[PDB]
């Protein structure tokens, strides 16, 4: 339509028209709302639009429009105050406190209007941070005086101060410079005596709710920041814990005073304060157990029916007893007539850790890991809560969640997709607390455990919830009882957890009763050391599970096996007794048979399990022997597929040659990242055909490419040949990272590995470089970079410019190779800067474009590499001393690294790094003036010292980047930042000064005086 | 619900994707179990598709006897093929679907199941 | 029944992609700044009845905020987003909550923890815990592998219609037609046909 008349601003401001725009956008829907949505924000946008804010409050009759006009006004008040002439500001003040003062008066509006009022209470607020009371010191006098006019002046005046103790306070330290915000801090400080008054008549005489519960809100905020006296030294404390909660409108925010008030520590030195503590929660208590509900109530029950404020209630009565027992409870311990007070206040407590809300256990479990945990250590307390602890051992193991081991979850029982990183860390919380109380009373935790077993014997409490959580209760406890108790505690539940399963028949039951009897062995290893019959017994079970249909339950055996393994492996090399051989040895004959059922990835690591019983010997002809005796089915089928693959060169082309080959190569994968430095026998067998096969392999990569195009790449036979390529880097990469004998991997591994790898990534088209040579590289660097410094160089020359090519174009084309180019170049520039000095000068451009062009990334992995890199060349050059390169590199890039580092910390798109920023920006500065830059930095009268040159330099830079600054701003600002170029707490702290006041006009020059 | 008058032929997890030719890439569409159903009075059987959790349709339309399941290039376990009257959405748009599944098996037996059921459509 | 939801949180959260997986299935990929608010409605099928929700997905991005607050003017509910994997997107939490409240001072509020699906994880669940005092749910989610995606919006039907038994339900699946091909375009149900035929399907490496 015609709606963008509104934004010729030669003509004059059709008010009508303007509301209709503004009705359009809430009230309308699809084009039209759209469309009116872009002329709204260019509306809003213009720098003029705030000289038709005094028509639109005037003569619209949209609530909305004239939002958007204070919308407007806000903008100009945080950001160009200064610059009005004094005329404009004193007149927009007016208009402001007129317009809040005609809404107010007007009852109806003050009813039916409430944001608006509350947006032109929060443009006050903006006047004031900008004018008071430097500029209106009048402002709170003048408030109070007004507050008895009329009562909803009163109720709205109670609006103006939370807002202005909460932008004071709470939200200043990221919005205003440390010198304003304390500025405004002592101001409030310095009035409060008169604003306390205030709030204390209208509560102690107290009009109707709305203008209790607005004073209530406002003190809420105080409450943050206001010295302790005005809590104590008055009676606010018994209106709060009797009068304010009793009735249900002003009984929430009550509580959440209270809340606040329970959370500072007070001079734990005076009888008197300690009576107030105790007596506010006296009252409190007192409150609820008579007008709300009582100690014995179903709270389970009344949070899931949510009527009214129910939950919002019960969550406010978690967070107050929880904060206040944290810090007082001690106060309530000693004095026997205080006991049923601190006993009734846990109960309720009880009684809120059975409400089914996840959010709402985890604060009060937070809490009850605070009792135990001190009733664990000070002498003489735990005997209070016995009955308190008694019933939260039963709420703790009947709530208990599924840990990280048991791969079975119900849909129908089907195997865990998505690891529940909340479910496994409230667990481990669990866990702890459980632990916990189980010390505290050992005969109580074995009880109950043992009596809920029963009666899942008795089918008489069956139910896949009730075995789980018991089940996964009696695993968490593991390491708390005497390994006589636990002896008999853990054979009884095993046995009777094997009893389960062998009598009820089903794929779900039998499924469920594996992953439990799975779950408590495997965090009982202890028990299953010195029983080797029970281990034993245990492990072929396992071997019986890894033949169940259900794939979870074949997984959890592989890892249970793995789990178990890691911690009994002695007692798998050793000859038992009434045994034949070592148990490995019986592992190892039947691995065909175990493993007949397995898929690839479980068989991995069937084998990985293996390979740590294997490490566990240490003769070393004995364990080779093992090792070969390990790898015979994937070193007869890789003899196999090397035999006739070097002849008859096409094989390759069959899908499932690739997939043996892969599986081949993840075998030795697995038993390598168990063994590590132990698996280099079985490397040494393969490795000079495996770099073969990697050549065979990556031609048929690039000759597909050609034949298809690049998106051959995509097709399931070039991503089968690629994973050989990548599995077979990815053993290398596993072992070189474990090796100790590094004196074999450069005279053995190096040399045919760079051949194999490097020429082949430099020489394929981008869309079929493996990422995974980045990653090889750097651990070769890594590990044995010292040693190859031409081999490093030639890793450079191979890698550095194509890869640079790849990610430069964009932040997000190949991000693998991103975050792998970035890896290497810091490993490179810390264990072998040489390699950068040999780079030709052109290159080393290259180089440092390339570490700018990561500053400039949102991706963490990459920005903290790239601010890192910066970091160490820095170092790097330092320590060559006062030689032509060290000269050159300050000539040529000393200021692109000033400028880029200032580019990032003020351009508001990469606040993640301001930490690293900062600190590479002081290093760069402490170079100057530590006069470690033995040359000129410019091309200036001869004699100036690069002290000098570094501050003409940034104030030109700052001027022209930031024209809205005065020249004493970026004066005092670089002055500061100068000065402070070794105290990297006062460095940030100007620098966040810096970054507020580039966002406003009329920033003080004196703020960066704070320090 | 309106699947009380049809038989379950086939069940299968699956992802299905629909084709957006301007942007010449592939767009999800849901994941969850894709069913067909023999209407019992009228024997015409139907692909039914709801996403996992919301159970929202991501498929609704007949296995019409004219239809053919094409291989992807990137894929040996999914099936493409075109689609003139599907509701899922509402009222009945054309597509380019295409559907992947947790192994080359399932997506076997699906086109053995897919092609089953053109035959019952085909009477 | 329809009620107004506006989800806010810093740039690059999820906001835009957690809604366009709710609308249409899809995973996007790129990142496509917001400019403003893109109102989108978003119908979900209960045990009492259908209910929609009109999402106001506002920018993050400052330079790109629009009308800021003014977006929450009469919103019913809201939804917090910030990503796990970016502590200062949770530190800005309290900032995104502070303008909500202040112009909705009563609503329903969902803070979600975005892309939980990575591996390095930065914003710890032990130390989200904003939501206690300010009476927020709070849900684990990930737009890229849907876990807890229907949440948010299974709590904010609870509370907006006033009862907790609230269930998704399936949505009735009408006869679908019997229609025949085009013979007149069958010609060409070959060349926007085999050109989807060779565009690769994205991710092939999950599970499906
Ligand atoms: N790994 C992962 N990525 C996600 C997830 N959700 C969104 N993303 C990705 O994060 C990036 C941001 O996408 P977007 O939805 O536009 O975030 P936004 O909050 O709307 N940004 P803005 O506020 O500026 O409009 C996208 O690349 C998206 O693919 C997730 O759950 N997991
Ligand atoms: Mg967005």
């Amino acid at each position: 339509g015609s709606m963008e008349g509104i934004l010729d601003f030669s003509n004059d401001l059709d008010i009508a028209l303007l509301d209709q725009v503004v009705s359009t956008f809430y009230q309308g829907s699809g084009v039209q709302q759209k469309q009116a949505q872009e002329i709204l924000t260019k509306f809003q946008d213009n720098p003029d639009a705030w000289q038709k804010a005094d028509q639109i409050l005037q003569f619209s009759t949209n609530p909305q429009s004239k939002f958007i006009a204070l919308s407007i006004l806000d903008k100009l008040i945080t950001r160009k105050w200064k610059l009005l002439p004094n005329d404009h500001r004193i007149g927009i003040r007016n208009f402001v406190v007129g317009m809040i003062i005609s809404m107010c008066q007007d009852d109806e509006v003050f009813k039916t209007q409430k944001n608006l009022i509350n947006k032109s209470d929060l443009t006050l607020v903006q006047i004031l941070k900008q004018e008071w009371p430097q500029n209106w010191p009048e402002f709170i006098p003048e408030l109070i005086g007004s507050s008895s006019s009329s009562v909803n002046v009163c109720e709205n005046n109670m609006i103006v101060l939370k807002l202005l103790s909460e932008e004071v306070f709470d939200f200043s330290a990221e919005q205003m410079t440390q010198a304003k915000a304390l500025h405004l801090k002592n101001s409030m400080s310095k009035e409060f005596e008169q604003i306390f008054k205030l709030c204390f008549q209208v509560l102690e005489q107290g009009s109707s709710s709305s203008l209790i519960v607005a004073t209530l809100e406002s003190l809420l905020r105080y409450l943050h920041w206001i010295p302790y006296r005005y809590i104590y030294e008055t009676n606010i404390l018994e209106l709060l814990s009797t009068k304010f909660m009793t009735s249900p409108d002003t009984r929430a925010i009550t509580l959440k005073c209270l809340t606040e008030v329970s959370n500072l520590k007070i001079p734990q030195d005076n009888d008197l304060i300690k009576r107030q503590t105790v007596l506010f929660f006296q009252n409190t208590l007192q409150q609820i157990a008579t007008s709300v509900m009582p100690v014995t109530a179903d709270l389970k029950a009344t949070y899931a029916n949510a009527n009214g404020n129910d939950q919002s209630f019960l969550q406010d009565l978690a967070m107050f007893l929880t904060t206040y027992l944290a810090r007082n409870r001690a106060l309530l311990e000693s004095d026997e007539s205080l006991r049923e007070l601190l006993l009734n206040a846990h109960q309720y407590l009880i009684q809120l850790s059975k409400i089914e809300e996840r959010e709402l256990f985890k604060t009060t479990l937070d809490y009850w890991h605070n009792l135990v945990a001190d009733l664990f250590y000070e002498p003489l307390k735990k005997h209070i809560y016995e009955e308190i602890c008694s019933q939260l051992r039963l709420v703790i193991i009947e709530n208990m969640v599924r840990p990280e081991e048991v791969l079975v979850v119900e849909n129908e029982i089907v195997r865990e997709f998505v690891k529940e990183s909340d479910t496994i860390q409230l667990y481990k919380s669990e866990r702890e607390v459980l632990v916990y109380l189980t010390h505290l009373n050992v005969i109580d935790t074995e009880e109950i455990m043992i009596s809920k077993l029963a009666r899942q014997i008795d089918g008489s409490e069956w139910s896949w919830h009730n075995i789980n959580t018991l089940s996964w209760a009696i695993g968490s406890i593991s390491g708390t009882m005497s390994e006589d108790t636990e002896k008999r505690f853990v054979v009884t539940v095993i046995k009777d957890l094997l009893g389960l399963c062998e009598q009820k028949r089903g794929k779900d039951n039998k499924a469920v009763v594996a992953s439990d009897i799975m779950y408590v062995v495997g965090q009982y290893p202890r028990f299953l050391k010195a029983h080797w019959n029970f281990l034993r017994t245990v492990i072929l079970k396992l071997f019986e599970f890894m033949h169940e249909t259900h794939e979870g339950v074949q997984d959890m055996a592989c890892d249970t096996f793995i789990k178990i393994v890691q911690k009994c492996k002695y007692h798998f090399v050793i000859q038992q007794p009434r045994e034949s051989e070592p148990f490995i040895q019986t592992i190892i004959r039947d691995i065909q048979k175990t493993t007949a059922d397995l898929q690839p990835q479980q068989v991995h690591t069937f084998y990985k399990a293996c390979g740590i019983i294997i490490s566990e010997e240490r003769s070393v002809a004995e364990r080779n022997r093992l090792l070969s005796d390990l790898m015979q089915l994937p070193n007869m089928a890789w003899d196999t597929i090397v035999e006739q693959s070097t002849a008859n060169p096409t094989l390759l082309l069959d899908s499932e040659t690739v997939k043996i080959i892969a599986n081949i190569i993840k075998t030795n994968v697995a038993v390598c990242t168990s063994m590590g430095a132990d698996f280099y026998p079985q490397l040494g067998h393969i490795y000079y055909n495996m770099l073969q096969l990697y050549r065979a392999v990556s031609s048929m990569i690039s000759a597909q490419v050609a034949a298809e195009g690049l998106i051959a790449t995509k097709t399931p036979k070039v991503r089968g040949l690629r994973t050989i390529k990548k599995e077979i880097l990815k053993l290398v990469e596993t072992y070189i990272s474990k090796a100790r004998n590094l004196d074999d991997v450069v005279k053995v591994l190096v040399e045919p590995l760079l051949n194999a790898v490097l020429e082949d990534y430099m020489n394929n088209v981008p869309d079929a470089r493996d990422a995974e040579v980045l990653n090889c590289m750097t651990t070769v660097v890594e590990k044995v970079g010292h040693m190859i410094p031409q081999g490093v160089i030639l890793i450079l020359q191979s890698v550095f410019e194509c890869t640079l090519d790849m990610i430069n174009k964009d932040f997000t084309e190949y991000p693998e190779h991103r975050v792998e180019f970035y890896k290497l170049l810091k490993v490179i520039n810390e264990k072998s800067f040489a390699a950068f000095l040999e780079l030709p000068p052109a290159a080393f451009k290259l180089f440092v474009d390339a570490i700018c062009w990561a500053f400039k990334h949102n991706n963490r992995d990459v920005e903290v590499n790239g601010l890192q890199i910066a970091l160490d060349l820095v170092k790097n050059i330092e320590r060559m001393g006062n030689v032509p390169f060290a000269n050159e590199f300050h000539k040529n890039y000393f200021f692109i690294f000033v400028s880029e580092t200032f580019f990032v910390l003020t351009d508001s798109d990469h606040k993640s790094g301001f930490s690293k920023q900062a600190l590479l920006l002081m290093k760069l500065i402490s170079l100057v003036y530590d006069n470690k830059i033995s040359v000129p930095l410019y091309q200036v009268p001869q004699g100036t010292s690069n002290q000098v040159y570094l501050s003409q330099y940034l104030a030109n830079m700052l001027s022209n980047a930031f024209p809205h600054l005065t020249s004493e701003q970026i004066a005092s600002f670089l002055s500061a930042l100068t000065k402070q170029c070794k105290d990297l707490v006062v460095f940030k702290g100007t620098l966040r000064d810096f970054l507020v006041q580039i966002k406003e006009v009329g920033g003080d020059p004196t703020d960066y005086l704070f320090a | 619900t309106m699947e009380e008058d049809e038989e379950v032929l086939y069940k299968v997890r699956a992802k299905l994707f629909r084709f957006d030719a301007d942007a010449k890439e592939w767009k999800e569409r849901g994941t969850g179990d894709c069913k067909f159903l023999k209407n019992k009075k009228t024997n015409k059987v139907r692909i039914l598709m709801r996403r996992d959790k919301t159970l929202k349709i991501c498929a609704n339309h007949i296995i019409a006897p004219e239809y053919t399941l094409k291989p992807n290039v990137g894929s040996d376990r999914s099936w493409v093929y075109a689609c003139t009257a599907d509701i899922a959405e509402g009222e009945a748009e054309a597509f380019t679907f295409a559907i992947r599944f947790g192994s080359k098996e399932n997506a076997d037996k699906f086109k053995e199941e897919f092609e089953k059921a053109q035959e019952i459509n085909k009477k | 029944v329809q009620f107004k939801l506006v989800l806010v949180g810093d740039g690059g959260t999820g906001k835009t992609t957690f809604v366009k997986r709710h609308l249409t299935g899809e995973f996007e990929k790129k990142y496509v700044a917001t400019l403003g608010v893109e109102v989108h409605p978003l119908v979900f099928h209960t045990n009492r009845g259908p209910i929609k929700f009109n999402v106001w997905d506002t920018a993050g991005q400052e330079k790109f905020g629009g009308l800021r607050d003014g977006y929450y003017i009469q919103a019913q509910c809201a939804i917090i987003m910030f990503d796990v994997t970016s502590r200062v997107t949770y530190k800005n939490v309290p900032n995104w909550h502070r303008d909500l409240v202040r112009v909705c001072e009563n609503i329903p509020i969902v803070l979600c923890g975005n892309k939980v699906d990575i591996k390095d994880r930065k914003v710890k669940a032990k130390s989200i815990v904003f939501h206690r005092k300010k009476n927020l749910q709070y849900y684990d989610i990930s737009a890229k592998s849907n876990y807890n995606f229907e949440k948010p919006f299974l709590w904010l039907a609870r509370k907006l219609i006033g009862d907790p038994n609230l269930e998704f339900v399936a949505m009735p699946a009408l006869a679908p037609p019997e229609v025949v091909m085009d013979p007149a375009l069958a010609a060409q149900y070959e060349h926007d046909l085999e050109v989807a035929q060779t565009t690769a399907l994205p991710d092939e490496d999950d599970d499906l």
